[PDB]
Formats: structure tokens, C-alpha cells, sequence
């Protein structure tokens, strides 16, 4: 029914992968141990699957995976979070990805979760990626109560790699978000954007640390962070940049605290009240719009 | 003046707005009559923006004399979406960006209660507005009105936003500028579209060539409303005076 | 001749104060201590210098600084430093600015330095601002070598407060610069900029740390920084932004490495070379075109 | 053709250029002759940018197939600088923007040798062009060429740079958008003064108004030059086709 990876509970469910695209999967009680290879000139344009249920109290989903891309591959690894229960939970994801010369390599994670908090969402991935090479990453958590979110990614880029990074949130009530990337340019014209996008309601806590390193000729790079205030929420946005090289370019542009007055002014112009207009902007902000 | 004051839509009498230490606007009397497309026409730096703004209330935009009144109503202590709500509504000239809001979303809002009401019709009426502002539906309904988009796609967006408001006074602040336009003959479509409608159009252009389009022309120079009244005579007065 | 306070060495060498604005001076022995105080009501115009030459090797001019403006004050100082001999020396100010309510402080500190980079100057000011204050911040140092520059800025602000703080610097030889600036709006309508401006070149080293709390409703900062890099120089920019109202906003734009494209393109479109052009947009950017 | 090339100051000949998988112009012939006011009209997205950015040889604009000559030789293999050092300029519509430049030292920048030789001449100059672009030069001499100007002050100040410059060939990408304009007469006092001189203008323009002025104009549709020759011709068959 498509290469697919389910894991719900603690537990490995399923494992199938097709031809030129390997897929290893172990259990070391609690752990798993997961190995996706795709195979040199296997270019699937078909996503692959990546499911995560958690409906049980005190669940620890640690994964260890490994994805390796060889040359001139390409996959799109689409990763659904659906914790509706949310008591006890904690899903950790350490992650080692390698990106082969001239590979490709997509991931998108979704979650859905309930109204509790109780849930411990940490990903940690360390991405390598080699000349003419490509990483897309996106996480979306705008459903239901986030918890703890944690993440942490740091991208090593040769020549000609191209990075696209995207974060998605929605902090509610007690939540706490911590994101903490870092890319290192580290090859000639190797390209990269990091963009968060957000909005913190009630009493929520975000910390948003982004860098990158131009440390190659012809190497760019761009932050673009924008995250909307509310009710008692308090946000901290870190972006460091270091440059390394004279035909190096990084450029950085944040927005944080409350919403565009032109913006609102333009809703509001449409009749839209103030909360109608601020509620559209965080909408269209999170991605529901 | 209180003679004819049942026809007036709009009525700007004896403005002064001041930006700071400096005052912009030094005394406008401006009105609007129902059904009227009235244009502004000044130089650069005359006040045409700051005017536009205060009439729609924007914030910092604070009349220090004089009275805008909207449908018999001195709209003095009426924020923005109260002003929006007896049906006037502004163009900007560079329409906000938007992060996430789709353009079939965005000319949802504001929306008139004539089309709003009915899901087939309002859909309809977003078409027919994307269409007249010469932007293929199909391509732009699920294209965010975002930093992507051009600026005259944007500019035409808003446009279409017009249209679908259709409200009873519409203040356009340069539409003929930002799209670029080939021919007047585009714009003219659109604007006796929503003159057909029952809506009132206060155009504010610095182009003597599209006030002549309109009804009646006032020329607003340093802040103050010099000649008003046909749009060639006014016109010709513009060519030469500043 | 004029309200100046001169500092020849490590010795002062003069303290005279007008009416309205005292002028206190004394030294415990290599260590000057001053207090200017601007009575209330004292609007001058017309700006107070304030002289620091070294032309002696191995001077460390320590300067403890009292700066109070009292209600309804206002004062503008002009501090010019002149080290051409640069073996040795050692420029170091510490200073405590209390701005009272509705008074206006100005401050714009210039260097005019040798080529001998053995020079340290290290700025350290804690900055309060009551109710409807002003406080204007320059310092420049983009002639000769700089040597280490350590400039060190906390200012804390109240209700109606607004603050300008800028920086251009022009780093040559094996230079080092460090810029620490917080600024913490704490009241009602606070407002903020702090601007920094520079190039970098040959084997310099720059690290600036800028950062805003938005701890008030409608409390308003930006953070504008750009940095040319050139050479084998280092640059390191991290503007934190913390919000902790739901009416605060900040903003940051930075731009760090190379030239932008489109500059440097216009310029060779009048006929300068690559280096005529870049030059030119250096040039501007230390504020010497 | 190589029939009247003694006369030709610019010659695109069947340019192809790519911007990634999309191909902008698909086979661009346009020449530029000396002492000629030549616009280049189009509709939105037809490539007028992209030809102008191709000739000046901005970073990117690399042509795929086709040559452009100036002045006899093909420039192909010329930068930028080495373009402008043969007597080309180019506007942009969107000047940049420069930090700390003010507008007597920019205005000197690629001044033409008959002025920028003799001090008191080059200072004249630069006072004649800000005269001549509607500007006080009292009022901006001692201002930065940065975002403190507004859109029209800027693009008035890039005019004035044109005029300094006073090019063998000025492109000039949209001369009359961004500064407002309130009479076509202020912009052909301009482009006559530089015709006078001995200039050749390649005005790209989207208001078929503005091409009336030219001696000849060339219309571009989705990257191709669809018609040419005399202004109100070329600009009958705009009306229609598209
Ligand atoms: N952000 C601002 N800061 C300072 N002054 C401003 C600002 N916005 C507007 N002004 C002032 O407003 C006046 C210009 O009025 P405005 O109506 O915006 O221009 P205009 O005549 O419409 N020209 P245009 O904007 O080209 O259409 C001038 O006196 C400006 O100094
Ligand atoms: N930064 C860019 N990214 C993608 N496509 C671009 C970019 N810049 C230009 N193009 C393409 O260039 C073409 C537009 O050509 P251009 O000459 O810039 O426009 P134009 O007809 O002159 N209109 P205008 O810019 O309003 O004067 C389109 O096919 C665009 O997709
Ligand atoms: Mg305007
Ligand atoms: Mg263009």
C-alpha cells in the first residue's frame, strides 16, 4: 500500500521497503533502530510514509534512524504524529542524515495532538549533505496542545548544496517550544533559508535560536523569523550569523510581538474587528488559512 | 456648508492634520456625493495619502480641526472597522502583504452582504471580480496575497477585493499606479462597474489623464483643495499652476 | 572658551562647569572620578566637550563617569579621543547616566587613532531613563587602527522613554571589536533603535551581541545592522529580541558579508570597477562619503 | 542585418535568455540607432526588465543564443564596468538604495569627462540636472542616497545621474513610473536635453502615452518583438493585440 514505516506505541508495526530503497528496522526494547538507504540513481518522486501513534499513558517512542542518500538519489519522507491521549507521552527522534553528490532529500512532520500537555515532542538531526546535494525540511505542530517541543538540527553544506528549513507553530496554554538550528556553509555557492513562522497564546514560552555559518566563497544565506505575541506569552528569537569569507552573504529579518499595524489596519478596513483581524493574521501565520 | 447635505455620502470640512511639529493637511474641504466618481489630483507631497488615510481613520492620522462626516454621521470617535461597517473602505496604493491568506480567503473578507450570503454566488462573485481586474481566476484563487506576488498582481488583487466589498464609498489611493497599465480603457471598465453598482469612488491620482474619467476633479495643493469642479477645468488649471 | 572637561595622559586637566550644569573632578591616582549634573529646567543647546590625548606609552586612563540629568533637563556631549602614538595605551570609561523626566541626553564619541593597534578602549555604560526621557548614543571609530574595542551599553527605560544607539566602525590589520548593547524598555510606549554600521577587513575580528526587551504595552524596537566583510575578517552578529507583552513589537534586519548585489551593480553600471564601487560603498558605510 | 550597421549605436540580434527552466525572451531583434529616442512597450511580465538587465550585463542575464553589439563590437564577453566604460547606462525602475552616498558625490559618479574635468563645471552640472528633474539642489545636495528619499526623490536623483553621465546609450527602465508624474512635458524636457547632447535612449515603458514622444518604438509580447517602426502605429495594434 506504499514503503511505509508505522511505529504505534513503543513498537515497530511495520517495515517494508521497495527496490533501490532500503529499509532496516530493529527493536532494542524501547529503542528503535531504524536504517533507510536510497539506492545511487533511485529517484522515487513519490512520497514515502512515516507513521507515529500514541494513544497509551507513559509511552517513550525513542527512534534512532539513519537516512543515507547515494549519488544522484532523490525521496521525500512525509513523518504523521497523531498523540491524542497525550498523558505521559514522549516521542524522541535522534536522527543522522547524509545526502550523497547531487541527492535530494525532503521531510515534512505533522502533528496532531489532544488537549493535554503532557507530551514531549524532541527531534534532533544532524544532516551532512555533500556537493550539488539538497535538504527540505518543514515541522508543523499548529494542532492541539504542542507540550515540550525541542528541536534541534545542525546542516554541514559542501559545494553547490541548497537548505531549505521551515517551522510551523501554534503555542497554547503552558506550552514550551525550543528550536535550536544551525547550518554551516562550509562549500563554495552553497545556499540556504531558514524560516519560522508562529504565534504564542496564554501562557506559553518560546525560544527560537537560528544560525548560519558563511564560510565558503559565493555561499548565502537568509533567516526569516516571524512570530506573533499574545496574552502572557514570552518569546526569545537568537539568530547568529558568522561570516567567514569576503564573497560570503547572509542576511537576517525577524518580526516579533504583536501583528503588523498596516496588516491589521488593512483587515480591519474590511470591516473585520480587531480580534477578527489579529485571529486571520495568526491564522494565515500557522498555516490554517 | 449644509446645503445639500442629502445627497452627500462623504463630507471633509475644514481638516487640519498634523504629522509631528509639521501640518500636512491646512484646511480641506472636500465632499462626496452619492453615486460620484470624484477624483483627487495634486503633486507629490500634497497630502493626498495623508487625506485618504484620515478619512479612513487610520492610526496617528488624528484630525487637531475640522470634521469628516459619513452618512450624516461626524465619524470623529469612529475607529476603523466602524467606519468600515457604515461602508466606506481604502486602497493604500502599496497593499499590505499577507503571510498564509489565500487570494479566494482574502476577497471573502469584507465581502458584501449581497453575494457573502449564498456559498455559489459568493464563489461566482470572486471570479467575476479576478476577471475584471485581467487575472485568470484559476491561476490566483489558491496563491497567497504575500511578498510572491508582484506588486501588480497584488495591486489588482485588491482591486478585485473592491469589488466584491462593493462598498458604498470605495477610496482608491493611486489604482491606476503599481499595475502598470497599458490603457485607461482597463481601469474605466472596473470603474464604471462599481458605478453601476450604486457605489462612490474617491479616486486620489497625481495622472490628469485618468481624473478626466471621472465626474468631478478637486486639486489638492499643500494641503489645500485650490480648484474643484470639471475634471478639464481643473485639469488645465493643474498644467499650469503649482 | 566653552564647557569642556580635558584629560591629557591620566591627569585632568581641566574641570569647568556653567551655570546649571555642575562639574565635579578629582583623581585617585590614575583614576579620574566625575560627576556632571544638569539642574532642572537647564535646556543647553549647545554641546559640552569632553578631550582624552595619549601620546605617552603605557597610560591606562581610567575614567569613572556620574552623568544626571535632572527633570526637564537637556544636554548634548561631544567626547573626542586622540591616540596616535598607540603604544600602550589603554582607554577605559566607566559610566552611570541617569536620565530624569522629560530631559534629553546626547552623547557622540569619535577616535582619531595611529596605525600602531596596542590601544584599548572599553567603554562600559549603564543608562536609566525615567518617564519621557531621551537618550542618543554615537560612537565612531572608523580612523586608524582601532586596536580592541570593547564597547559594553545597558540602558533600562520607562513609560514615553525613546532611545537611539548607533555604531560605525571600520576594522583594519589584526583589530578586534566587540559591541554589547541591551536595551530594556520597561515602560508604556518605550521606544527603540539601535543602529550598527561597518566593514571589516584584512584579519579583524567583530562580534556584536545587540539586543531589545519588549517588556511593556506598546513598547517598539528595531534592530538595523549591517557589516561588510572583506578579506580574511570574522564577523559575528547575534541581535536577541525578547517580548514580553502582547501590545510590545520588535523588529531586526541584518545584513552581513559581502556587498549587496544590486549596489555594487548599480555603481559598475557608471562605469567603477569592482574595487572603485565596493570601495564607494564602504566608504559610506564608516560614514566617510 | 548587417545593412546600416554604420549607424547603429545597439544590436540585439535573435537573444535568447533563461532565467532557470523558464526562457524570458525567445528571440529578442531590436536595434538602437545613434541620436535615437527608441521605447520599448509591453504589456507585464513580456521581458521589458529582463532585455534591459541582458544588454547592461547584470549577473544572472546571460544569454543562451543570440549576440548583442555595441558600437561594433560584441559584447558577449564584456562585464558591467568594461559595458559602462563604452558609453552604456543603465536606470533600473528600482534604484538602489546606498548607505552614506549623498547626492553630490553620487551625481559624480561616472560623470561624463566634459564636465567631471574642471571642478567648478562638474559642480554646475550636477545642478542642472537636479534643476532639470524638478529638484531644489539646495534642498538634496546634502542628502544620502539611502531609504530616507522617497520613491520619487530617488528616481528623480537616477535621472539627474543619467544627465551627469550623459551616456552614448541610456537605458532607462521606466522613467516615468515611481516619480508620479503629473505632465509628459517635465519627462520630454529631459529626454529632449539629452538627445540634444548626442544620447541615445532606450526607453522601456508599459504607458503607451510615454511612447508617443519617442522616434520609434518596439513592441514586446512574451519575449518576442511582435511590431516596430513609428510610434503611433505600433501603439494602434497595442490597443488590440496582446
Ligand atoms: N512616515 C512619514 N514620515 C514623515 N512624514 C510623512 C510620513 N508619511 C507622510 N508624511 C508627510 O505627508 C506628506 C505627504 O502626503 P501624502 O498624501 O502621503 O503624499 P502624496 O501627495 O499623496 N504623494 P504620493 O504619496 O506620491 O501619492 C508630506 O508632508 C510628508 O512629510
Ligand atoms: N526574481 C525573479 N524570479 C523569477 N522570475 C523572475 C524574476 N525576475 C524576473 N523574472 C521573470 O522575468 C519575466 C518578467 O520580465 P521583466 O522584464 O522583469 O518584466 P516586465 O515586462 O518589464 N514588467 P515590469 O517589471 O512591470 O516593468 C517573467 O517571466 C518573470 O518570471
Ligand atoms: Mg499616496
Ligand atoms: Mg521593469
Amino acid at each position: 500500500k506504499g514503503p511505509r514505516i508505522i511505529v504505534k506505541e513503543s513498537r515497530i508495526i511495520d517495515v517494508q521497503g521497495d527496490e533501490g530503497i532500503i529499509l532496516e528496522g530493529k527493536e532494542e526494547d524501547g529503542k528503535i533502530k531504524a536504517k533507510i538507504i536510497v539506492k545511487k540513481g533511485y529517484k522515487f518522486k513519490y512520497p514515502i510514509h512515516m507513521c507515529f501513534g500514541i494513544t497509551e499513558e507513559n509511552i517513550s517512542q525513542i527512534i534512532d534512524v539513519e537516512i543515507i542518500l547515494e549519488e544522484d538519489s532523490s525521496i521525500s519522507l512525509m513523518s504523521h504524529c497523531s498523540f491524542p491521549k497525550g498523558k505521559g507521552i514522549k516521542h524522541i527522534m535522534n536522527g543522522i542524515i547524509k545526502i550523497g553528490k547531487n541527492a535530494k532529500f525532503s521531510y515534512n512532520e505533522f502533528h496532531y495532538h489532544g488537549m493535554d500537555g503532557d507530551i514531549l515532542v524532541k527531534p534532533t538531526v544532524k544532516v551532512e549533505i555533500d556537493e550539488g546535494g539538497i535538504y527540505i525540511s518543514n515541522f508543523t505542530l499548529t494542532k492541539g496542545r504542542i507540550g515540550t517541543l525541542d528541536i534541534e538540527q545542525e546542516i554541514i553544506a559542501k559545494k553547490d548544496a541548497i537548505i531549505d528549513i521551515t517551522t510551523r507553530t501554534y503555542a497554547i496554554k503552558e506550552d514550551v517550544v525550543k528550536v535550536n538550528e544551525v547550518v554551516k556553509l562550509n562549500g563554495e555557492n552553497a545556499k540556504c533559508i531558514i524560516k519560522s513562522r508562529g504565534a504564542a497564546m496564554d501562557n506559553s514560552k518560546i525560544s527560537l535560536k537560528l544560525k548560519i555559518e558563511g564560510n565558503a566563497p559565493y555561499s548565502k544565506g537568509h533567516i526569516d523569523c516571524a512570530e506573533i505575541v499574545k496574552g502572557n506569552a514570552e518569546v526569545e528569537s537568537i539568530p547568529i550569523v558568522v561570516v567567514r569569507d569576503d564573497k560570503a552573504r547572509i542576511t537576517h529579518e525577524a518580526a516579533i510581538g504583536s501583528v503588523d499595524k498596516k496588516q491589521l489596519e488593512t483587515l480591519m478596513a474590511k470591516g473585520l474587528d480587531e480580534d477578527e483581524a489579529t485571529e486571520i493574521i495568526v491564522k494565515g501565520m500557522i498555516g490554517d488559512l | 456648508g449644509e446645503f445639500m447635505v442629502s445627497i452627500m455620502l462623504l463630507k471633509v470640512e475644514d481638516l487640519h492634520v498634523y504629522r509631528g511639529n509639521r501640518e500636512i493637511l491646512k484646511g480641506v474641504n472636500l465632499t462626496v456625493e452619492e453615486n460620484e466618481i470624484h477624483a483627487i489630483i495634486g503633486p507629490n507631497g500634497a497630502g493626498k495619502s495623508t487625506l485618504a488615510y484620515t478619512i479612513m481613520g487610520i492610526s496617528g492620522y488624528k484630525p487637531t480641526k475640522g470634521r469628516i462626516i459619513f452618512k450624516g454621521v461626524d465619524i470623529i470617535d469612529k475607529n476603523i472597522t466602524e467606519r468600515a461597517r457604515m461602508g466606506m473602505t481604502l486602497a493604500w496604493q502599496e497593499p499590505a502583504r499577507f503571510e498564509g491568506i489565500k487570494v479566494k480567503n482574502y476577497l471573502m473578507l469584507g465581502m458584501n452582504e449581497k453575494y457573502k450570503k449564498d456559498k455559489e454566488i459568493a464563489e461566482e462573485k470572486i471570479r467575476e471580480a479576478l476577471k475584471l481586474v485581467n487575472l485568470d481566476p484559476d491561476k490566483y484563487l489558491d496563491r497567497y496575497v504575500d511578498e510572491t506576488l508582484s506588486g501588480g498582481e497584488r495591486k489588482r488583487i485588491e482591486l478585485a477585493s473592491i469589488i466584491c466589498m462593493e462598498p458604498d464609498l470605495a477610496i482608491l489611493d493611486e489604482p491606476d499606479s503599481g499595475i502598470d497599465i497599458v490603457s485607461f480603457d482597463e481601469i474605466k471598465r472596473v470603474f464604471d462597474y462599481l458605478k453601476d453598482k450604486g457605489c462612490s469612488l474617491l479616486v486620489i491620482t497625481h495622472r490628469e489623464e485618468l481624473a478626466e474619467h471621472a465626474d468631478r476633479v478637486s486639486l489638492i495643493c499643500a494641503g489645500e483643495v485650490i480648484k474643484s469642479g470639471d475634471p478639464k477645468e481643473v485639469g488645465e488649471f493643474y498644467k499650469k499652476e503649482c
